[PDB]
């Protein structure tokens, strides 16, 4: 909504005023997870 | 003495052929041969792009 303008009902978000009022947008999810870092030592048992 | 030594020793010609051919076709039977790279993984960084 802009008035007075030859161009209107343009399609994306306003540059303006992103406050929207309401309380927040919700974005969650979960994770797996892969990395490297020190560990427990495996050399203390070198045999099955 | 070397009575049975010589005697031995030339008899079993047997034996010591049954062992060539023992020992050949074995070969031949042989299985295969694995190994193990042990109680530790290899990886590194894959996606490489």
């Amino acid at each position: 909504k802009l008035t007075r303008t030859r161009l209107d009902r343009l399609y994306g978000l306003p540059a303006a005023d992103p406050n929207n009022g309401k309380e927040y947008y919700e974005i969650a999810g979960r994770f797996s997870l892969i990395s490297l870092v020190p560990s427990n030592d495996d050399y203390q048992t070198p045999i099955a | 003495m070397a009575s049975l030594i010589y005697r031995q020793l030339l008899t079993n010609s047997y034996t010591v052929d049954l062992s060539d051919e023992i020992q050949e076709i074995g070969s031949t039977k042989s299985q295969n041969v694995t190994i193990n790279p042990g109680p530790f993984a290899q990886t590194g960084y894959a996606p490489v792009n």
